[PDB]
C-alpha cells in the first residue's frame, strides 16, 4: 500500500477547487446563472482539476517503484489506470450518457464513498453490456467480411502491368526539411513499386521489390514526395489477383505464395480488432444528429 | 359424435391406436380420474384392476400404451441451437 | 463433381425419385412396433 | 449475546437498525399465500401497530375472486367459502429420500345453491396437493430442491412518454394503460398534428370517435375539453357525428368483414375493457392509476371506467400543451410530467406468492370453463359439488409451474452464499416479463432509484447483464410489490431513532442524507456541509437543518454477497462484480475456517441460511455425537437434531455438518448447534487464509496464474469431498424383464469380485473407471451369429440365456469410494415409474486434493488456474523459515484497478500476529482505542465493514506495532513488505516483497470435470457426426471460424480430413480406423453425410438438385 | 508406449473465439502430469489466452498430409509475425 | 530432436514454395509408409527410407530428412 | 415492366417448364432423416415432419373420400383449401398466418426451417461440425516448454 | 482513397494498426459491379446489376458484331449485397438469405461451378487455395538415381 502513493499536492488542490466550487454554488443560489451554464463550467473546471492532479501524480512518482516500473516499461497497465488509482478518479458518466457535475475526488487507494461507488457502477455496467454487444457485432461483421471477401486467391505469379497507386510517401514537411509519412508502415510498406524511380538520372530503388525501412529512408532523403506503388486495386490479371500486385505477405514477411487466401486473411484482420475498438460517443451535448 | 371420435381414434395419435383400444384406454383414464376425485389420492393399479375386472398386467400394459410422443425439436433451455435430437446417439 | 444443378421439379421427377406411394398416415404398429405397410415408414 | 463467535470490528459508526431476516423474501410471501398462523399473527401485529397490511390471504382472495356464477337462466351458484390445510403425509426427509414432492392437501368448503328449488348443497372438496415451502425457503419437488425467484416486471398503470422524430422536427407524446391481465390501449398525440388511439394496434382511428362511442356527447366534449387546439382540430375535422355512427364505425374498423350491430359493438366494448373478468386490473394497478391521475378515493379494485379514459386524455393533452401542473380531473392539484419505465418505483416484483397465485388462477379459470361446459350439458337435481368441478386443471397448472419453467429454478447448493443469492435474486426474465432478446441498454443499466432496493454491484456477467440482480441487504417489499428501504427520520436537524420504510416514490419527494455523515455528541449534525441526494439522482449538498431522512447503514446499497467483500470501496466496480458473482462458486472444503479478515456480516449470512442447525428452543445439551445432538429444553421436552453427514448437494459437493457444541453447555434460542457446509462456528467460511507474496516467480504465475506450496496438499488445506450419484433401472422391455444379477456373461471372475449376491458393489469398495458397479443384463437381442463366431462358440461354449452386457459402469476418468446404494423394488411397497421393475442408485465420493488447472480465486475478482504446486522447500520463505503458501503476480492488480486485495493482505497479516496499542496518543491509535480494536491477540479474526473499513493510517500504524514473534523482532517492515529469501537459490531477494494473508477460495471449475477427450465414440442419428458433451464421450466442435483459420493457412488437406474423415462419413471413419490399426496409409476421403442430407431435404422441397460430373449426371 | 508414439506427431491447439489466423497452431505434444494442457507463455497472446480460466481444444492431424501441413504451415515457431499488420505477436509482455 | 529438427528455411530454398514442399513431403511419407506395410511383397514402385532410420520413426520425419538432404527430386506432370 | 420481364426470361431461356409452379405430387423425406426413435422408459421421439406428412395424407385421403361420393362444392372446396394449407405448412410453417403448433408450445418445424437460420443445415451441420480425435482441457503456463 | 482513409482513421483513433491492402481487397470486392443503361443494343435488360467481366465481354461481343456498346455506371454496394449477388448459389444459400436465393436459383435454373471455398467446404472436396490447387497436386515424387545407387 506504500507502493501506490497519493500526491501530497492533491489535498490542497482539491481544497482550493472545493473553495471555488463553493463560491460558484453560493453564487448560483441567488439565481444569477442558469443551471446548464453552471453544470458546463463545473465539468470544465473539474476536468481541469483531474488533468492537473494527473500531472501532479506524474511528477510525484519515482522511477524505482514497481507500478511505474511496470507501466513505463510497456509491461502491463496504462497511465489513466494509475491516474484513477493514485489520483482522483475524475468525471464519471451518468446513466443515458451525461456526466455528473460532482466528480469522484477519492482515489481507489483512499477508497470511494458510497455515492461515488454508485455512480461508478453506473459506468461499469454500461461498459460490460457495451463490450458484450460489441463483440457480438464484431463477430457478425467478421462473418460478412469473410463471405464477401472469399474466392479472392493469389492465382498468378506476376502481371504484365505497370499501372499503380500514387501514394504519399513524405508529407507535413517544415521549412527547409522533409519528413516521411506518419503511417507509412500500414500504407506503403509491404508493397512493390510498379516502376523505377529516378531523381538525378540514377535509379534509387528497382522495380518489383518489397519496401522496407532503409529503402523508404533513402527515398525520403533523396527528395521524393509521392510513390507509384503496385497495389491490388489496379491489378489486371486474367484469374484472381497476382502475387506481385498484392505485395509481400505480412504473416511471413516474404512474397505471398501462389494460392494463399488473401481475401480471408484480409477479412479476419479487419474483423479481429472489432472487439478491441471499445468506442462509444461520450456525450451527445444535448443535441441529436450532430 | 361417432364419426368425430372414430377420426380421433384413427388420426389424432401419431402411432395409430385401434378404436377398441382407444375406448379401453379412455375408459380406464376416466375411471382412474373418478377414483382420484373420490378417494382424494392416486389409485393403486391393483384396485383399478379389480374395479375394471381385468388383470393388473393388462392394466399396466394399457397404461404403457397410453402415451404421447415428444418432438425431437424441443429446445433444452437458454441455448436454441442445442436440440433434443442431438443428445441421443 | 464438375458442377451442381438446381431447378423446378415437375411431377415426373417426383415420381421418378419415389419408390412408391405413401397411401396411409400410419407410421408404426403400436404393439409389434414394426412399421406399417403401404404407409409412412413402410419397409 | 453468545450467538456469534468473537470478531474484532473496525467499524466507526454504530448501526441503528440490524439487517432484517434475509430469507423473509421467500417465507413471508409464501406465508401470505398460504394464510397460515404466521401470516395472521403478522397481520394482527401490524394492525395493532398501525402499519398498512392486507388482511386478506393469498388463497382466500383467489377463492373469493371466483364469484358464484350463473348459467344462462341464472339458476345455480357455487361458492368456495373457506380453505384449510392438513399436515403433510410425508416428512421432508421422506420426500427428499423417496423422490416425492413436499406438499399438503388443500380443501375448500364449496356450497351449491339453486334458486328455483331453494336447495343448498354444502360440501368439502379436495382441491389437490399444494406444494409447500420449507423453513429454508425451498420447494422440495420430485426429491429435488428448487427456488422460485422473484420476477421484475412493469407495474400496471398509466405511462406517459415523450419522443423526438427527425422527420417531424417536433416532439410527440404517447400514453398507455397497461393492466395486470387485460388488453392494452395507447394514445399518441400529434403524429401528423392529430391525436389518435391504439386499441391493441388494429386499425387507424381517432380519439373523437371513441369518446362519442362512449356515454358523452359532442356538446360535452366541446364544452369541457375546448382549451387545447390540437384536440379542437381533431373534433372539427371529424366528419362523423352521433354515438351510433361512431360505434358502428369503430366496430367495423376493429372487426371487418361483418355488418356493424348495436348489441355486438356494445358487448365488445364492455367485454374488452369493462369486463370484470377479462380486465382484472390489480390492486397495484388501480392504486398506481389513481395515484398518477389523482383520482381521489376510487373503487379499490375494478376495470377502467370512462372517467379514467377521460382523465388520461386530459393528462395527455395537458402534458402536450406544455403546463407541468394542474388540478386533477376528479382530484386535487397534482404535477404533470412524463415518466420513464425504468424508474424503480414503476418496477414491481412478483414474489413467490404472487407467481403461484397466478398459476392457481389460470388453473381455476380452466376449471371454471370445464364446469361451465359440464353444466351446459347436465340436468338439475343430479349435480353434486363432488362431481361438476374437476381438480385436474389446478394440479396440472401447479405441476406445470413447478417444473419446466424459467422461474422455478433448480437451487444451486455450492455453498450457503450461493443459496442465499439464489433466494434473493430478482429475475427480469420469464413468462409475462422482459426477455433477453427484448432487453436494451436502458433497462439493464443501474438507475439512481436502485439505491437500497437492488444491488448495483452483483449481477450475472454473461448475456443477461443487469436483468437479474440481487436484492439489497435492508430491502423490504410492499404488499403491492414495490421494494422499500429503511431511512432514519430527521427532525429539526436532529437524527432521531425513528425508521420509515420508503419505496422509490416517496424517496424522490424527500432529500436523503448519508450514513457516513459525522454526528456530534448530540444527534445533530456536527458539520453543516453534508453530502445528500434528492430527486433524479442529483448529489448536490444542502447546509443546515434541511435534510429529513438518513441512511440506516453504509451497507444499504450492497447485497448479501457483495457485503462479504472486505475493502470493497478500494476495488473497482467490475472486479467487485466478478468477486461477488464468483464467491458463489466456492466449494466447501474438508474442514473450513472463517476468514481471518472479513466483514462482520458473515455470521448473519451463515445463520440466515438454513443449513446451519440452530436451536428452536433454549435449553442445555444432553448428548452430542456426529450424527445427532440431543438437548433438554428448560420446559422439560427432549429435542434431537439430526445432521446430514456426507450427503450430496445439487452440484455434487458434500453437505457434511460438523459439531461445535460441547456435552453440557447452555443453549439459547437461535444459537448455532452444528455447522454446515463451508461454515465455521456458525460463521461463513468459503475458503482458506494462506501466506501470500506478490512477486513474479519463474513464470509460473504468469497471466495471473497460481503458484502454491505442497503444504496445501499434504496438510489437507485445499481439498473437498465430491459425491456423485449415478443410477440405472431394470425395466420390463418387450423381449423380457431386465435383471439385476451377479452372473454377468463374457467377463472374468476378478472383475465381478466386489459385487454383492444380487449384483451390487459393496459399501466402501474402492472403484475406478470402467469397473462394474451394478450388474444389469438385457434379456435378449436379435441373434445373427457369424459362422466364425459360431465355430468359436463351439470351442469355448456360451451362456444358454445369451443375455447382453448393459451393466452400469463407472464413467471415464472417475475414481471414488462407494458410500451408498439405494434399491427400489416393485415387488416391495416402494413406488416405481411404470415399466420398470427395480431401480438402483450408487453414490461415489472422492476426496479431491488441489492440482494443476484447478481454479482458485480471492474476494476481489482476482482469479487464476494453478500452474505449479511447488515443494515446500522451493517456496520463498520469511525471516523465521516460514514458507509462503501462494505466490501471486503483482502485475495484475494495478491494471485490474483493485488494490483492495493488497489492503486485505496487510490486515490479514495484522490479524495473524496481533497488535498492542495503548497510550500511543495518536489519531489512529485513539480511534482504535475508542472502537475497541487496540489489544488484539494473535490469530483472532478481524472485521472491516464493507464501507466502514480500517483506514490507511490504521493499517500503517498497526504494521508499525505488530507484536514480535521470536527473538523480540518483528518481521514485516512498516512499508508493508518483508525481506524474503529464495527457496531454490537460497540468496535473499533484492527488494523486500509484500507478504500477508489473503483468503483464497476454491471454485467449482475443477480440472477433473473440465478435461474430456475422444478418439471415437457415440455418433448422432439425424446426421452421422459425433454428438456433444463430456458425459456422452462427444467431440469438440470445429466451427466456422476454425475453418476460416485453416483456409487462411491454406491447408486444404487438414481441413478436408477434419470435415470428412474425422466426422460425417459412414464409411470413411471405419476405413481410417482400420488403416491406423493396421498401420497402412489413410484412405482418400469420401462425401460427407450432411451434404447428402442437404440434397435429400432440398429434393423434397420440389427442387431437382442433381450433382453433375464432367461426363454426365453423378 | 504413449510416450513413444506422440513424438514427432503434431497436434493443433485452438482457443474457441479464434478471431484471427493464429487461433489454430500446431505444437509438438509432450506427456505431463495433471489434467491441464501446458501451453507456452510466449504464444499465449497469439491465442488471446489468459490463465484465469480458458479451455483450449486439441485436434489431431491424422494422415500424412494433415500433420505435414501442421509441421510446415501451422508450426507455432513459424508464426512470429501477426498477419494483421506484420508486427510480431509472439512476444507477450506481462513478466518477460 | 523434435519437429523443428529439419530446418525449414533449407526446405524452402530447396523447394522455392511452401505448399509444394508440404505436398512433396506428404507424398514421400505415403510412399515410405506403404513400403513399411508391404509385408515382404517386394513392390518395385515403393522405395524405402533412403536416410538412416531408428527402430521406430514416423515416415514423415524420414520424408523431410530426405528432402533436406537433397537426395530426392520431383517434377510436375 | 422491368422486373416481371426478368422472371419471364428465367422461364424462356432455360429448359425448366413452369409446370413446377403448381405441384401434383408431394415428395417425402427418407424415414431415417425424419426418425421415430425409441426412448428409454417406453417413450418415443418423433420429428415434426412426420406430423406434417401425416396431416397431408389425412387431408388428401379425406378429399379423395369426398370426391368418391356426392358432396357439395363448399365442403369439397373447404377440404381442398385444408389440403393446400397442409402442403404449405409442410413446406413453410408460419409463412402465412399462425404457424401450426402441435402440443401448444412452439411452432412445428417444417421442411424449409432446417434450411434456414442458425439452426439450418448450411451453418450448423456443413460449415461447422463436431470432430473425432479431439479433446478439450484448461490451460496452464509452462515456461520449461 | 476515401473508403480506405475513412476506415483507417476509424481504426487509428484507437491505436490498432491494419495494413491498407486488407481494406483494399474488400474495396475491390465492393466495386466489382456496374449498373447498365441504354442497353438496347447489348440485348439484355437495362438498369440491373452486371459483373464487370461479363459487361466487358458483352462489350467486345457487341463491338465485334458492329453494334454500339451500352452505357454503364460503376455501382458501390454493401458487403451483404455483394455477398448475395454471387454466381454460386451454394455460397448465397449458406449466407444470410437462405430461402429466397434457393427459389431464385430454381427459377433461373442456374448451375454453379464448384470453384470457391464455401461450396468446396460444403461438398467435402479440397478448397482451391493453398495446398488444394491443381498446380500443387500434379507433382510426382520419385528418388534420384544416385540415392538408389548409394543403397
Ligand atoms: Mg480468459
Ligand atoms: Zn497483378
Amino acid at each position: 500500500i506504500s507502493d501506490i502513493v497519493v500526491p501530497d499536492a492533491k489535498k490542497e488542490i482539491v481544497k482550493g477547487y472545493e473553495g471555488q466550487d463553493e463560491k460558484v454554488q453560493k453564487q448560483y443560489e441567488r439565481g444569477l446563472i442558469t443551471k446548464e451554464e453552471r453544470t458546463q463550467e463545473l465539468i470544465a473546471i473539474w476536468t481541469k482539476a483531474t488533468n492537473e492532479v494527473a500531472e501532479a501524480m506524474n511528477d510525484n512518482f519515482p522511477k524505482t517503484n514497481p507500478v511505474s516500473m511496470m507501466v513505463n516499461s510497456g509491461a502491463r497497465g496504462n497511465m489513466m489506470q494509475m491516474r484513477q488509482i493514485a489520483g482522483m478518479r475524475g468525471l464519471v458518466s451518468n446513466a443515458k450518457n451525461e456526466t455528473i457535475p460532482r466528480p469522484i475526488k477519492a482515489s481507489f487507494r483512499e477508497g470511494l464513498s458510497v455515492l461515488e461507488y454508485f455512480i461508478s457502477t453506473h459506468g461499469a455496467r454500461k461498459g460490460l453490456a457495451d463490450t458484450a454487444l460489441r463483440t457480438a457485432d464484431s463477430g457478425y461483421l467478421t462473418r460478412r467480411l469473410v463471405d464477401v471477401s472469399q474466392d479472392v486467391i493469389i492465382r498468378e505469379e506476376d502481371c504484365g502491368t505497370e499501372r499503380g497507386l500514387k501514394l504519399p510517401i513524405a508529407t507535413r514537411d517544415a521549412d527547409g526539411t522533409l519528413r516521411k509519412a506518419e503511417d507509412v508502415e500500414t500504407s506503403v510498406y509491404a508493397r512493390m513499386l510498379a516502376e523505377d524511380v529516378v531523381i538525378d538520372g540514377k535509379v534509387i530503388a528497382p522495380a518489383n521489390v518489397d519496401l522496407g525501412d532503409v529503402l523508404i529512408d533513402a527515398l525520403v532523403a533523396h527528395g521524393v514526395e509521392e510513390v507509384k506503388t503496385r497495389s491490388i486495386l489496379t491489378c489486371e490479371s486474367q484469374v484472381g489477383t497476382c502475387a506481385m500486385c498484392y505485395g509481400r505477405s505480412l504473416a511471413t514477411g516474404k512474397l505471398v505464395d501462389i494460392g494463399e487466401a488473401v481475401g480471408i486473411i484480409a477479412a479476419q484482420s479487419i474483423g479481429e480488432p472489432g472487439t478491441q475498438l471499445t468506442m462509444r460517443t461520450f456525450h451527445t451535448g444535448g443535441v441529436a444528429g450532430d | 359424435r361417432q364419426a368425430i371420435t372414430r377420426a380421433m381414434a384413427d388420426q389424432a395419435r401419431t402411432i395409430r391406436i385401434p378404436v377398441h383400444m382407444v375406448e379401453v384406454i379412455n375408459k380406464l383414464a376416466r375411471v382412474q380420474r373418478q377414483m382420484l376425485q373420490d378417494l382424494g389420492r392416486e389409485p393403486t393399479p391393483e384396485e383399478l384392476a379389480k374395479e375394471l375386472d381385468m388383470t393388473p398386467e393388462k392394466v399396466i400394459e394399457v397404461q404403457k400404451y397410453g402415451r404421447e410422443p415428444i418432438s425431437l425439436h424441443t429446445p433444452l433451455g437458454e441455448d436454441g441451437d442445442s436440440e433434443f435430437g442431438d443428445l441421443i446417439e | 463433381f464438375d458442377e451442381l444443378r438446381i431447378g423446378l421439379a415437375t411431377a415426373d421427377d417426383i415420381r421418378q425419385w419415389s419408390h412408391g406411394e405413401v397411401k396411409k398416415p400410419e407410421t408404426i404398429n403400436y404393439r409389434t412396433l414394426k412399421p406399417e405397410k403401404d404407409g409412412l415408414f413402410c419397409e | 449475546a453468545s450467538t456469534a463467535p468473537l470478531r474484532i470490528s473496525f467499524a466507526k459508526i454504530k448501526e441503528p437498525l440490524e439487517v432484517p431476516n434475509l430469507l423473509a423474501l421467500q417465507t413471508e410471501s409464501f406465508d401470505w399465500l398460504l394464510g397460515n398462523d404466521a401470516w395472521k399473527a403478522r397481520v394482527e401485529s401490524a394492525l395493532e401497530s398501525g402499519q398498512d397490511v392486507p388482511t386478506k390471504s393469498g388463497l382466500e382472495e383467489i377463492f373469493e375472486e371466483i364469484s358464484p356464477i350463473e348459467d344462462f337462466s341464472g339458476s345455480m351458484s357455487l361458492t368456495f367459502r373457506d380453505h384449510r390445510f392438513e399436515p403433510p403425509k410425508n416428512s421432508i426427509d421422506e420426500c427428499k429420500d423417496r423422490d416425492f414432492t413436499y406438499a399438503a392437501p388443500l380443501f375448500v368448503t364449496a356450497e351449491f345453491t339453486n334458486n328455483e328449488t331453494g336447495e343448498i348443497k354444502s360440501q368439502t372438496v379436495f382441491m389437490g396437493d399444494f406444494p409447500l415451502m420449507t423453513n429454508k425457503g425451498t420447494f422440495v419437488i420430485n426429491g429435488t430442491e428448487r427456488v422460485v425467484v422473484s420476477q421484475l416486471v412493469r407495474s400496471p398503470g398509466v405511462y406517459f412518454d415523450s419522443s423526438i422524430d427527425k422527420t417531424s422536427d417536433k416532439d410527440i407524446f404517447s400514453a398507455k394503460i397497461i393492466p395486470s391481465r387485460g388488453a392494452w390501449l395507447e394514445m399518441e398525440i400529434d403524429k401528423r398534428d392529430m391525436v389518435g388511439v391504439r386499441i391493441d394496434r388494429k386499425r387507424k382511428q381517432s380519439v373523437t370517435v371513441l369518446l362519442k362511442a362512449l356515454g358523452w356527447t359532442t356538446e360535452q366534449i366541446l364544452e369541457e375539453f375546448g382549451e387545447y387546439e390540437s384536440m379542437r382540430a381533431t373534433l372539427e375535422k371529424d366528419h362523423t357525428q352521433g354515438q351510433d355512427d361512431a360505434l358502428l364505425d369503430i366496430y367495423r374498423k376493429l372487426r371487418p368483414g361483418e355488418p356493424p350491430t348495436r348489441e355486438a359493438a356494445q358487448t365488445l366494448l364492455e367485454n374488452l375493457y369493462f369486463n370484470p373478468k377479462r380486465y382484472d386490473l390489480a390492486k397495484v394497478g388501480r392504486y398506481k392509476v389513481n395515484k398518477k391521475l389523482g383520482a381521489d378515493e376510487p373503487l379499490d379494485a375494478g376495470v377502467l371506467t370512462t372517467d379514467d379514459v377521460i382523465a388520461t386524455i386530459k393528462y395527455l393533452v395537458k402534458l402536450h400543451a406544455g403546463e407541468t401542473e394542474t388540478v386533477g380531473e376528479s382530484g386535487r392539484e397534482i404535477v404533470v410530467e412524463t415518466d420513464d419505465i425504468d424508474h424503480f418505483g414503476n418496477r414491481r416484483i412478483r414474489n413467490v406468492g404472487e407467481l403461484i397465485q397466478n398459476q392457481v388462477r389460470t388453473g381455476l379459470a380452466r376449471m371454471e370453463r370445464v364446469v361451465r361446459e359440464r353444466m351446459t350439458t347436465q340436468d338439475v337435481e343430479a349435480i353434486t359439488p363432488q362431481t361438476l368441478i374437476n381438480i385436474r386443471p389446478v394440479v396440472a397448472s401447479i405441476k406445470e409451474f413447478f417444473g419446466t419453467s424459467q422461474l422455478s429454478q433448480f437451487m444451486d447448493q455450492n455453498n450457503p452464499l450461493s443459496g442465499l443469492t439464489h433466494k434473493r435474486r430478482l429475475n427480469a426474465l420469464g413468462p409475462g416479463g422482459l426477455s433477453r432478446e427484448r432487453a436494451g441498454f436502458e433497462v439493464r443499466d443501474v438507475h439512481p432509484s436502485h439505491y437500497g432496493r437492488m444491488c448495483p454491484i452483483e449481477t450475472p456477467e454473461g448475456p443477461n447483464i443487469g436483468l437479474i440482480g440481487s436484492l439489497a441487504s435492508y430491502g423490504r417489499i410492499n404488499p403491492f410489490g414495490f421494494i422499500e428501504t429503511p431511512y432514519r427520520k430527521v427532525v429539526e436537524g436532529q437524527v432521531t431513532d425513528d425508521v420509515d420504510y420508503l419505496t422509490a416514490d416517496e424517496e424522490d419527494r424527500f432529500v436523503i442524507a448519508q450514513a457516513n455523515a459525522a454526528l456530534g455528541d448530540d444527534m445533530r449534525f456536527a458539520e453543516a456541509r453534508v453530502l445528500v441526494r434528492r430527486r433524479g439522482g442529483e448529489v448536490d449538498y444542502v447546509p443546515g437543518d434541511d435534510v429529513d431522512y438518513m441512511d440506516v447503514s453504509p451497507r444499504q446499497m450492497v447485497s448479501v454477497a457483495t457485503a462479504m467483500i472486505p475493502f470493497l470501496e478500494h476495488d473497482d466496480a467490475n472486479r467487485a462484480l466478478m468477486g461477488a458473482n464468483m464467491m458463489r462458486q466456492a466449494v466447501p472444503l474438508i474442514k473450513s475456517e472463517s476468514p481471518l479478515v472479513g466483514t462482520g456480516m458473515e455470521y448473519r449470512s451463515a445463520a440466515d441460511a438454513g443449513d446451519v442447525v440452530k436451536a428452536e428452543k433454549a435449553g442445555v445439551v444432553q448428548e452430542v455425537s456426529a450424527d445427532y445432538i440431543t438437548t433438554t429444553n428448560d420446559d422439560g421436552t427432549y429435542i434431537t437434531y439430526r445432521l446430514a453427514k456426507f450427503s450430496r448437494s445439487n452440484q455434487g459437493t458434500s453437505v457434511n455438518q460438523k459439531v461445535i457444541v460441547a456435552e453440557g453447555d447452555r443453549i439459547i434460542e437461535g444459537q448455532v448447534l452444528a455447522d454446515g457446509p463451508a461454515t465455521e462456528n456458525g460463521e461463513m467460511a468459503l475458503g482458506k487464509n494462506l501466506l501470500v507474496a506478490f512477486m513474479p516467480w519463474e513464470g509460473h504465475n504468469y497471466e495471473d496464474a497460481i503458484i502454491l506450496s505442497q503444504r496445501l496438499v499434504q496438510d489437507d488445506v485445499l481439498s473437498s469431498i465430491h459425491i456423485e450419484e449415478h443410477e440405472v433401472d431394470a425395466r420390463d422391455t418387450k423381449l423380457g424383464p431386465e435383471e439385476i444379477t451377479r452372473d454377468i456373461p463374457n467377463v472374468s471372475e476378478e472383475v465381478l469380485a466386489d459385487l454383492d449376491e444380487r449384483g451390487i458393489i459393496r459399501i466402501g469398495a474402492e472403484v475406478v473407471a470402467g469397473d462394474i458397479l451394478v450388474g444389469k443384463v438385457t434379456p435378449k437381442g436379435e441373434t445373427e451369429l457369424t459362422p466364425e463366431e459360431r465355430l468359436l462358440r463351439a470351442i469355448f461354449g456360451e451362456k444358454a440365456r445369451e443375455v447382453r452386457d448393459t451393466s452400469l459402469k463407472v464413467p471415464h476418468g472417475e475414481i471414488g469410494k462407494v458410500i451408498g446404494v439405494r434399491v427400489f423394488d416393485r415387488e416391495e411397497g416402494d413406488e416405481l415409474p411404470p415399466g420398470v421393475n427395480q431401480l438402483v442408485r450408487v453414490y461415489v465420493a472422492q476426496k479431491r486434493k488441489i492440482t494443476d488447472g484447478d481454479k482458485l480465486a480471492g474476494r476481489h475478482g482476482n482469479k487464476g488456474v494453478i500452474s505449479k504446486i511447488n515443494p515446500i522447500e522451493d517456496m520463498p520463505f520469511l525471516e523465521d523459515g516460514t514458507p509462503v503458501d501462494i505466490i501471486l503476480n503483482p502485475l495484475a492488480v494495478p491494471s485490474r484497478m483493485n488494490p483492495g486485495q493488497v489492503l486485505e493482505i496487510h490486515l490479514g497479516w495484522l490479524a495473524s500476529r496481533g497488535w498492542d496499542v495503548s497510550g500511543l496518543a495518536e489519531e489512529w491509535a485513539q480511534r482504535l482505542q475508542v472502537i475497541g480494536a487496540d489489544k488484539v491477540e494473535p490469530g483472532t479474526n478481524v472485521a472491516t465493514p464493507v464501507f466502514d473499513g480500517a483506514r490507511e493510517d490504521e493499517l500503517a500504524g498497526l504494521l508499525q506495532h505488530t507484536i514480535p514473534n521470536r527473538d523480540g523482532e518483528r518481521m514485516v517492515l512498516p512499508s508493508g513488505k518483508a525481506r524474503l529469501f529464495d527457496g531454490r537459490s537460497g540468496e535473499p531477494f533484492p527488494e523486500p516483497i509484500s507478504v500477508g494473508y489473503m483468503y483464497i477460495l476454491k471454485l467449482h471449475h475443477l480440472v477433473d470435470d473440465k478435461l474430456h477427450a475422444r478418439s471415437t465414440g457415440p455418433y448422432s442419428m439425424i446426421t452421422q457426426q459425433p454428438l456433444g458433451g463430456k458425459a456422452q464421450f462427444g467431440g469438440q466442435r470445429f466451427g466456422e471460424m476454425e475453418v476460416w483459420a485453416l483456409e487462411a493457412y491454406g491447408a486444404a488437406y487438414a481441413l478436408q480430413e477434419l470435415l470428412t474423415i474425422k466426422s460425417d462419413d459412414v464409411t470413411g471413419r471405419v476405413k481410417v480406423y482400420e488403416a491406423i490399426v493396421k498401420g497402412e496409409n489413410i484412405p482418400e476421403p469420401g462425401i460427407p453425410e450432411s451434404f447428402k442430407v442437404l440434397i435429400k431435404e432440398m429434393q423434397s422441397l420440389c427442387l431437382n438438385v442433381e450433382v453433375l460430373s464432367s461426363d454426365g449426371m453423378s | 508406449v504413449l510416450e513413444e508414439v506422440i513424438a514427432e506427431h503434431p497436434v493443433l491447439l485452438n482457443r474457441a473465439p479464434t478471431l484471427h489466423r493464429l487461433g489454430i497452431q500446431a505444437f509438438e505434444p509432450q506427456l505431463v502430469e495433471g489434467k491441464a494442457i501446458q501451453i507456452h507463455p510466449l504464444v499465449c497472446t497469439a491465442f488471446n489466452a489468459d490463465f484465469d480460466g480458458d479451455q483450449m481444444a486439441v485436434h489431431l492431424p491424422l494422415s500424412a498430409e494433415a500433420q505435414a501441413e501442421a509441421r510446415i504451415l501451422m508450426l507455432s515457431s513459424n508464426n512470429i509475425l501477426k498477419p494483421a499488420d506484420g508486427r510480431p505477436v509472439t512476444m507477450p509482455t506481462q513478466d518477460m | 530432436e523434435g519437429i523443428i529438427n529439419p530446418p525449414i528455411d533449407e526446405l524452402l530454398e530447396a523447394t522455392d514454395s511452401k505448399y509444394s514442399l508440404v505436398i512433396y513431403a506428404a507424398k514421400r511419407a505415403r510412399q515410405i509408409n506403404a513400403y513399411y506395410s508391404q509385408l515382404g511383397e517386394g513392390l518395385l514402385e515403393y522405395v524405402g527410407p533412403l536416410v538412416d532410420t531408428h527402430v521406430h520413426e514416423k515416415p514423415l520425419s524420414i520424408a523431410l530428412r530426405e528432402i533436406n538432404a537433397g537426395l530426392l527430386t520431383s517434377e510436375a506432370i | 415492366a422491368l422486373k416481371r420481364l426478368k422472371v419471364v426470361s428465367a422461364f424462356l431461356q432455360t429448359s425448366n417448364s413452369p409446370k413446377g409452379m403448381v405441384l401434383d405430387c408431394v415428395p417425402v423425406i427418407p424415414p431415417d432423416l425424419r426418425p421415430m426413435v425409441q426412448l428409454d422408459g417406453g417413450r418415443f421421439a418423433t420429428s415434426d415432419l412426420n406430423d406434417l406428412y401425416r396431416r397431408v395424407i389425412n387431408r388428401n385421403n379425406r378429399l379423395k373420400r369426398l370426391l368418391d361420393l356426392g358432396a357439395p362444392e363448399i365442403i369439397v372446396n373447404n377440404e381442398k383449401r385444408m389440403l393446400q394449407e397442409a402442403v404449405d405448412a409442410l413446406f413453410d410453417n408460419g409463412r402465412r398466418g399462425r404457424p401450426v403448433t402441435g402440443p401448444g408450445n412452439r411452432p412445428l418445424k417444417s421442411l424449409s426451417d432446417m434450411l434456414k437460420g442458425k439452426q439450418g443445415r448450411f451453418r450448423q451441420n456443413l460449415l461447422g461440425k463436431r470432430v473425432d480425435y479431439s479433446a478439450r482441457s484448461v490451460i496452464v503456463v509452462g515456461p520449461q516448454l | 482513397v476515401h473508403l480506405v482513409g475513412e476506415v483507417q482513421k476509424v481504426y487509428n483513433s484507437q491505436g490498432v494498426s491494419i495494413h491498407d491492402k486488407h481494406i483494399e481487397i474488400i474495396i475491390r470486392q465492393m466495386l466489382r459491379r456496374v449498373t447498365i443503361i441504354e442497353s438496347g443494343d447489348a440485348e439484355l435488360l437495362p438498369g440491373e446489376l452486371v459483373e464487370r467481366t461479363k459487361f466487358e465481354t458483352e462489350n467486345r461481343r457487341v463491338v465485334q458484331e458492329g453494334g454500339h456498346p451500352a452505357s454503364g455506371r460503376p455501382q458501390l454496394m454493401g458487403i451483404t449485397k455483394a455477398s448475395l449477388a454471387t454466381e454460386s448459389w451454394l455460397s448465397a444459400a449458406s449466407f444470410q438469405e437462405t430461402t429466397r436465393v434457393l427459389t431464385d436459383a430454381a427459377i433461373n435454373a442456374k448451375s454453379d461451378s464448384l470453384i470457391g471455398l464455401k461450396e468446396n467446404v460444403i461438398i467435402g472436396k479440397l478448397i482451391p487455395a493453398g495446398t488444394g490447387l491443381s498446380r500443387y497436386r500434379n507433382i510426382r515424387v520419385e528418388p534420384t538415381e544416385e540415392a538408389k545407387a548409394a543403397m
